[PDB]
C-alpha cells in the first residue's frame, strides 16, 4: 500500500466577470505531482438545469498510461483557511478522460455575497487536494523530438527547397512545411523556389521556428505581424498565441488598434476580449 | 454526492 | 507528501518457554516495504520487570527516515487486541528503535482467560507508514502542440517521401531529414543513397521504431518493450532505449528476472540493469 | 509514551 497526496490552487479573478453561460466549462491548467495529469472543471452555472444556480466542480484525469483509485476533498480559501469543503467518502476510479465531482457544490447566491468572504476582490481561488492509493521508475528523459527537428532549420542540413523572402534565400524542407501548413502543402502539391513576399524576413525567420519547433521565443515582440503570418499560411496555433500575447498587453492605448487589427486577420478570441475591454471602459 | 460526467 | 504503508506478522512459539530474563533481547527476522527493519522484545522488561517492551529497530538503511508505527497482539481469529501506536512519526537511522517500554504486562497476556498466546504462540503485528514529504486563467484558449501529430502524418501516408528503407524485404517510404536529425544512426548513413536496408529488426517493431522517430511516441511499446529496446539501442534512440528500460522494469517477476537482466546486460540498460539486479536480490 | 533503547 502507497499514498500519494498533491494540492492544486486554482485562481479565477473577476468571478462575476466570466460570460461562461449555465452548461459551459472553465478548465483548469493540467498538473501533477512531480506520468498522470490532472485538472480541475467548474461550471460557474452548473452541469445542467437542475444545478443552473450552483457550481459544478470536477476532478479531472486528463492523461495517463492506459486506471488510478483516488480520494479528493474541495474547499474555497478565504486568510488562506478552508471554507466550503466537500469530499469523496471514498476513493472513486478515474482513467484518461474520467471526471468526478460535485455537481451541486455550492450555490452562486451564496458565493457571490460579500458577507462570505468567499470572493475577495471578486477572486474565487480554489483549492483541491488529491489522494492517490495504490497496492504493493527509471528517469525517462524528455521529448527532444521539437528541438532535433529546429535543428534541420537552424543548421540547413538535408534541405530541398528554398523559400525566397523578399529577395532573401532559405533553405527548408517541403515534407515538413507541407505537413505543418494547409497553405504550403497545397503549394507542393498543385515547384521548389517559392515566392514569399507578404512577410518580413525576421518575422519569416520566426514563423518558420514555429513550423519547425512549435515554439515562437520572440513572438512577444512581433505579435502583431506574425499574427497576420499565422493568418496568412494557416498556422491556427500560431495564430492563437498571437492573439493571447495581445490581449494581455491590451489597454485604453491600444485597445481600438488592436480590434481592426483583430477584424481583418479574423482573430475571434481577440476581438471578443477587445470589443469587451472597449465598452468595461467607456 | 459524488458523481460524473463521463 | 508520500506515504508508504507495510506491516510484518511475527510469531514467537512457546512464549512462556523463552530462558529470557530483565534486559535479554530477541531480535525477528528483518523485514522490508529499499531500507531493512526489524522488530525487537524483551519479554522480562529492560529495568521494568513487570512488562514486555517493544521496539521497531530500522536495521538496514542508505544513509534518515519518518516512521510512524503502531503494535498489537492478534489473536486466534487473526483479529485485533491491546495495540498502542505512536502518535506520530519518528525518526529513525542506521540503528536505531523507538517503540513502547511498557507494552503489556507479563501477567495480563499469560493469562489465558484472554488468550493473547494461541498454543502458547505470541502473535504481534506490527504496522508501518514511513511518510515522506515531495498554481490565475488567460482567457485566451490556446490549441494544444500538434507538432507530433502532424509530423505522424507523413510517416502513416508516405508524403513528400525521398527515401526508401528495405526492412527484411518489405519497402518503406520515409524522409532522410527527419531521420537523420533523430539519429546518429540514419544521420550517418545518408552523410556518406535513398535505399537502406534494414536486416536487424523485425518489420513490426520497425513500424514503431518509426513511429516513435516521427513523434517521440510508441503507443505498442508494452506489447514489443524487449525487441524496441535492441532496436533503440541500435539506431541510438536514448529516449525510447529509457522508455523501454522503463516499461520491462515495471514488468519485473519471480520467473523472469534472470531473462530481462540478460536483455540489460547486452543493450547496456543501466537504470533496468539496477532495477533487476535489486529485484534478485530482494528475492534471495 | 515513546522511546528509544539508545
Amino acid at each position: 500500500s502507497k499514498v500519494v497526496k498533491f494540492s492544486y490552487m486554482w485562481t479565477i479573478n473577476n468571478f462575476s466577470f466570466c460570460r461562461e453561460e449555465m452548461g459551459e466549462v472553465i478548465k483548469s491548467s493540467t498538473f501533477s505531482s512531480g506520468k498522470l495529469k490532472w485538472c480541475l472543471r467548474v461550471n460557474p452555472k452548473g452541469l445542467d438545469e437542475e444545478s443552473k444556480d450552483y457550481l459544478s466542480l470536477y476532478l479531472l484525469l486528463v492523461s495517463c498510461p492506459k486506471e488510478v483509485r483516488a480520494k479528493f476533498k474541495f474547499s474555497i480559501l478565504n486568510k488562506g483557511e478552508e471554507t466550503k469543503a466537500m469530499e469523496s467518502q471514498r476513493a472513486y476510479r478515474f482513467v484518461q478522460g474520467k471526471d468526478w465531482g460535485f455537481k451541486k457544490f455550492i450555490r452562486r447566491g451564496f458565493l457571490l455575497d460579500e458577507a462570505n468572504g468567499l470572493l475577495p476582490d471578486d477572486k474565487l481561488t480554489l483549492f483541491c487536494e488529491v489522494s492517490v492509493v495504490q497496492d504493493s521508475m527509471v528517469k525517462v528523459p524528455e521529448c527532444r523530438l521539437a528541438d532535433e527537428l529546429g535543428g534541420l532549420w537552424e543548421n540547413s542540413r538535408f534541405t530541398d527547397c528554398c523559400l525566397c523572402v523578399a529577395g532573401q534565400e532559405f533553405q527548408a524542407h517541403k515534407a515538413i512545411l507541407a505537413a505543418r501548413s494547409p497553405v504550403f502543402s497545397a503549394m507542393f502539391e498543385h515547384k521548389n523556389r517559392v515566392e514569399i513576399n507578404d512577410v518580413e524576413p525576421e518575422v519569416f525567420k520566426e514563423m518558420m521556428c514555429f513550423i519547425y519547433t512549435g515554439k515562437a521565443p520572440n513572438l512577444d515582440k512581433m505579435a502583431d505581424d506574425l499574427l497576420a503570418a499565422a493568418d496568412k499560411y494557416a498556422l491556427e496555433r500560431l495564430k492563437v498565441m498571437c492573439e493571447d500575447a495581445l490581449c494581455s498587453n491590451l489597454s485604453v492605448e491600444n485597445a481600438a488598434e488592436i480590434l481592426i487589427l483583430a477584424d481583418l486577420h479574423s482573430a475571434d478570441q481577440l476581438k471578443t476580449q477587445a470589443v469587451d475591454f472597449i465598452n468595461y471602459h467607456a | 454526492e459524488v458523481t460524473s460526467t463521463t
